[PDB]
RNA sequence: GUGGGAGAGGGUGGUGGAAUUCCCGGAGUAGCGGUGAAAUGCGCAGAUACCGGGAGGAACGCCGAUGGCGAAGGCAGCCACCUGGUCCACCCGUGACGCUGAGGCGCGAAAGCGUGGGGAGCAAACCGGAUUAGAUACCCGGGUAGUCCACGCCCUAAACGAUGCGCGCUAGGUCUCUGGGUCUCCUGGGGGCCGAAGCUAACGCGUUAAGCGCGCCGCCUGGGGAGUACGGCCGCAAGGC
């Protein structure tokens, strides 16, 4: 049930409010460009709420995607 | 006076000359809006996660200013006027909400 | 909005004695400050009803405090108003 | 005839029919098929079978242009989407990849009554 | 008061991508659409499916919750400005300045009304296709008002927790949002569930009371006639009280 090491574990310190850290933010998006749930992010209510605001900033800047196509099916 | 962060994405092309012309209109405009550039980060051109203005890349400029609130919006306008200016996102500064550390 | 200094200048300008922060005079001064600034906002943004309730409340509290002075010290009261600029 | 050798295969699944479109590397159609092109004309166009035939018709027609390998692209849900995916693979055509690209709005247009009250 | 905090609370301007429709260009050909099955419909004036360019309107996927904010109605992309409420800590200032609240005034989903604008999708009425014993319906293809914006009206609702507001008192357990601390746990404010005592016709409620008490407002008094008639007030009308 979504158990493959939460994205927070496999990662170090990072400014959750930094909308430019693509290499870090990129981690919180799925195969698609969708924001991973908390079961996967591992973040907390308060953290996750800031992740979202951050990511949505990245997207508008073009640094991050809104949607991805799935390779398989 | 309040502290912000001006984000600007430019045409990933243009010669070393024109690039400096936009940065000329930027500075110029900035000052005209009480822009005290406390920092900058010309990160350069980067591949976008999606094509912006038909192009798959853009030239990113980051700053950090202090200026009169009642004008942030105006400034933002003035900036977007140029064509080579494809993005302008002014975000009110904020202390880093560290996580996992 | 309203900065500390703006606020302070007010508290000091009305304190009954150094250190006075919660005296009826001070409170009513502060309210009158918020009230004015808020009534200014609502001149422009007429449809911002939610905020307007806040205004109704502030105008309430001010009235009740001012009513208190009136009852305890009818002088300090005529004093305060004349100073600020309330009651008509 | 024109010779492409390598291109794309689009599968438009629907609960009413499936239709396949083969295209050159730039997305311009070369040939196509569907439950209607083959015999079927009523509710059978939706059938997984119809999708199969439509898929094979497409490939063959695209053999005439000397095409050999394709990049499958799937769109929509629909009885018989997967049969197409399979019909192609097993048909001379080399399936280099399969990619689901069904369009989904970030919520913009109000659905017809028939497709509301969802979620 | 001072210092901190969280939030889809409200208003104005800006702005981002996905999708639908339409227009333009390409490539391509016989159907597409639709249903239980069909037909109406659209397509060789080349539709459907596919790529590229453009215009416009409306709504914001994932995050998203069993979550949060607000007095209620209600509030969800992102940015800035203006602005409301509220919680915690420190015990710093005033010194009962308090509670409730007939009337008044303001706010108040949707539909609806007026003037002007906008109109992509959806869609009362309406035009058609099916279905049926019939089908002024359910299903299918169209489609006007409307839905959207502004300004002004209307004032309703299963406007619901079907539970008026404030304060004090009465076991705990457990999950959760948000703040402080000596941070296993303690402590304050909010959201849930199980439950002591107790209450309840029962169902159930149970520190978020429907328990034990005080204060103030509103309301009920068998069913139908009837939320009707009359009068009055309000509304442009519809119609409201
Ligand atoms: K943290
Ligand atoms: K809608
Ligand atoms: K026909
Ligand atoms: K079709
Ligand atoms: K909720
Ligand atoms: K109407
Ligand atoms: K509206
Ligand atoms: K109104
Ligand atoms: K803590
Ligand atoms: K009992
Ligand atoms: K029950
Ligand atoms: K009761
Ligand atoms: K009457
Ligand atoms: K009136
Ligand atoms: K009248
Ligand atoms: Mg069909
Ligand atoms: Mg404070
Ligand atoms: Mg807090
Ligand atoms: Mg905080
Ligand atoms: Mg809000
Ligand atoms: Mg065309
Ligand atoms: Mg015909
Ligand atoms: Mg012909
Ligand atoms: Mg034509
Ligand atoms: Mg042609
Ligand atoms: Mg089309
Ligand atoms: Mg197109
Ligand atoms: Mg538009
Ligand atoms: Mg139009
Ligand atoms: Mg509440
Ligand atoms: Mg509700
Ligand atoms: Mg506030
Ligand atoms: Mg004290
Ligand atoms: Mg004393
Ligand atoms: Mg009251
Ligand atoms: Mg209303
Ligand atoms: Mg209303
Ligand atoms: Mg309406
Ligand atoms: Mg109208
Ligand atoms: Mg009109
Ligand atoms: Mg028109
Ligand atoms: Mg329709
Ligand atoms: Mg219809
Ligand atoms: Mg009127
Ligand atoms: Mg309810
Ligand atoms: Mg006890
Ligand atoms: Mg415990
Ligand atoms: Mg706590
Ligand atoms: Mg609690
Ligand atoms: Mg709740
Ligand atoms: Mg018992
Ligand atoms: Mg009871
Ligand atoms: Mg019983
Ligand atoms: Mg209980
Ligand atoms: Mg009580
Ligand atoms: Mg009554
Ligand atoms: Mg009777
Ligand atoms: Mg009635």
């Amino acid at each position: 049930p979504s158990r493959k090491a939460k994205v927070k574990a496999t990662l170090g310190e990072f400014d959750l409010r930094d909308y430019r850290n693509v290499e870090v933010l990129k981690r919180f998006l799925s195969e698609t460009g969708k924001i991973l749930p908390r079961r996967r992010t591992g973040l907390s209510g308060k953290e996750q709420r800031i992740l979202a605001k951050t990511i949505k900033r990245a997207r508008i800047l073009g640094l991050l995607p809104f949607t991805e196509k799935l390779v398989r099916k | 006076m309040r502290r912000y962060e001006v984000n600007i994405v430019l045409n990933p092309n243009l010669d070393q000359s024109q690039l400096a012309l936009e940065k000329e209109i930027i500075q110029r405009a900035l000052e005209n809006y009480g822009a005290r550039v406390e920092k900058v980060e010309e990160l350069g051109l980067r591949r976008l996660a999606y094509p912006i203005a038909k192009d798959p890349q853009g030239y990113f400029l980051w700053y950090q200013v202090e200026m009169p609130e009642d004008r942030v919006n105006d400034l933002a306008r003035e900036l977007r006027i140029r064509d080579n200016v494809r993005r302008v996102m002014v975000v009110k500064s904020q202390e880093p909400f560290l996580a996992n550390a | 909005p309203i900065t500390k200094e703006e606020k302070q200048k007010v508290i000091q300008e009305f304190a009954r004695f150094p250190g006075d922060t919660g005296s009826t005079e001070v409170q009513v001064a502060l309210l009158t400050l918020r009230i004015n600034r808020l009534s200014e906002h609502l001149k422009v943004h007429k449809k911002d009803h939610h905020s307007h309730r806040g205004l109704l409340m502030m105008v309430g509290q001010r009235r009740r405090l001012l009513r208190y002075l009136q009852r305890e010290d009818p002088e300090r009261y005529r004093a305060l108003i004349e100073k600020l600029g309330i009651r008509g | 005839k024109r010779q492409v050798a390598s291109g794309r295969a689009y599968i438009h699944a629907s609960y009413n029919n499936t239709i396949v479109t083969i295209t050159d590397p730039d997305g311009n159609p070369i040939t196509w098929s569907s439950g209607g092109v083959i015999g079927y004309k009523g509710s059978r166009k939706g059938t997984p079978y119809a999708a199969q035939l439509a898929a094979l018709d497409a490939a063959k027609k695209a053999m005439a242009y000397g095409m050999q390998s394709v990049d499958v692209i799937v769109r929509g849900t629909g009885a018989g989407r997967e049969q197409a995916i399979r019909a192609l693979q097993a048909s001379g055509l080399q399936v280099k990849s399969i990619v689901d690209d069904t369009p989904v709005p970030h919520n913009g247009c109000r659905p017809k009554k028939k497709f509301r009250k969802a979620s």
